């Protein structure tokens, strides 16, 4: 098994 | 159990976006979702962190600390496998942020704060961050972050990334079977055959087998497989699945000699969770009005846009005579079935799916 991810949570100016 | 909370919020999350997704192939890492979330919880005060706690399932048992020590498990080297994860903070050049925020996150994450050009540049800066992500999963996740989702209003993003590579303990030998997609379609697919000396059970509450395929090394495949519904079969167990009902059975089996059939497939799912995580009770944090990451920032001027998650696995008979009898037991992954990858040291889910559609 060959597995992998990603996460990216993006954060804005107001 | 130390990974408890991370694996209670990865079934609220799978059943969030069941509902979503109720039919086709799912893939996700837990593991990565909340290592991420929990650097942005780092940030959040007020209600934003009241509620992110609550979602995160921080309450229903140090947190930054039991990250940071689950993290060096999960990387500890092992000769038996590959398996990394990273995290990795990107930000505004011209922007200040909290030095406490910086430097706890480089501390319990091991983040790295680098600067990058959103306020100008932010086209390059995505794609600086999808080259990061590409690198440290081998190519494998070339472009997380999507067209649109990084601006010139984009202050920090928030990244994880995690990459596995292991073998069967024992191979499988490529052995096309049909796969009973729902009651109206059948679709050809290839299996692989092992007869072996596995654990195997069966949860009676979810009406399904559970089945441990190890890997060399302390990581192992759990897959779940219904033996009621003119679907995919799974309404049952993934309405019912619980952490109690699931962490009995993968940490009760007991070894037999099992012939196992399951597909060779690959998956590869992108998901938006802003959406799901509203739903889920995280509400002020995604509130432009609302939102508190004074944590992150004493000008309390940040709110989290979305939050991107992409995920894939390759499934194959990669490993490290004359029996003609059938007495005993089969798993037969021939429809939809869940499937888990455990590390068993910490207890932590690193990946979980549906495989429905071949």
């Amino acid at each position: 098994t060959e597995a992998a991810a990603g996460m990216g949570g993006v954060m804005t100016g107001r | 159990d130390l990974c408890v909370a991370n694996t209670l919020f990865a079934l609220n999350l799978f059943k969030h976006l069941a509902k979503a997704s109720p039919t086709q192939n799912l893939f996700l890492s837990p593991w990565s979702i909340s290592s991420t979330m929990a650097m942005v919880y780092m940030g959040s005060r007020g209600s934003t962190e009241d509620q992110m706690a609550s979602v995160l399932q921080f309450n229903e048992v140090k947190i930054h600390s039991s990250f940071r020590s689950l993290s060096s498990a999960i990387n500890a080297s092992t000769g038996n496998y590959l398996l990394e994860s990273v995290n990795k903070l990107f930000g505004e050049k011209s922007a200040s942020f909290r030095e406490e925020y910086i430097r706890l996150c480089q501390k319990y994450y091991s983040s790295e704060p680098q600067a990058v050009d959103f306020l100008e540049c932010a086209e390059e800066a995505r794609k600086k961050i999808n080259s990061w992500v590409k690198t440290q999963t081998k190519g494998k996740i070339p472009n997380l972050l999507p067209e649109g989702s990084v601006d010139g209003d984009t202050r920090m993003v928030l990244v994880n990334a995690v990459y596995f590579k292991g073998k069967w303990k024992t191979p499988f030998e490529k052995k096309l079977f049909p796969f009973r997609v729902n009651s109206a379609q059948r679709t050809p697919v290839q299996m692989m055959y092992l007869r072996e000396k596995l654990n195997i059970g069966y949860i009676e509450d979810l009406k399904a087998q559970i089945l441990e395929l190890p890997y060399a090394g302390d990581v192992s495949m759990f897959l779940l497989l219904p033996d009621a519904d003119v679907s995919t079969g799974l309404e049952l167990l993934e309405s019912e699945i619980t952490y109690d009902k699931l962490n009995k059975w993968t940490s009760k089996m007991a070894e037999d000699e099992v012939e196992v059939y399951i597909p060779q497939f690959k998956l590869e799912e992108h998901y938006e969770l802003r959406s799901i995580l509203r739903s889920m009770g995280m509400e002020d944090a995604f509130n432009k009005g609302r939102a508190n990451f004074s944590g992150m920032s004493e000008r309390n001027d940040l709110f989290l846009s979305e939050v991107f998650h992409q995920a894939m696995v390759d499934v194959n008979e990669e490993g490290t005579t004359g029996r003609t009898g059938h007495g005993g037991p089969q798993f037969v992954a021939d429809h939809p079935f869940l499937f888990l990858i455990m590390h068993k040291i910490t207890n932590c889910i690193l990946f979980f799916g549906r495989f429905s559609s071949p």
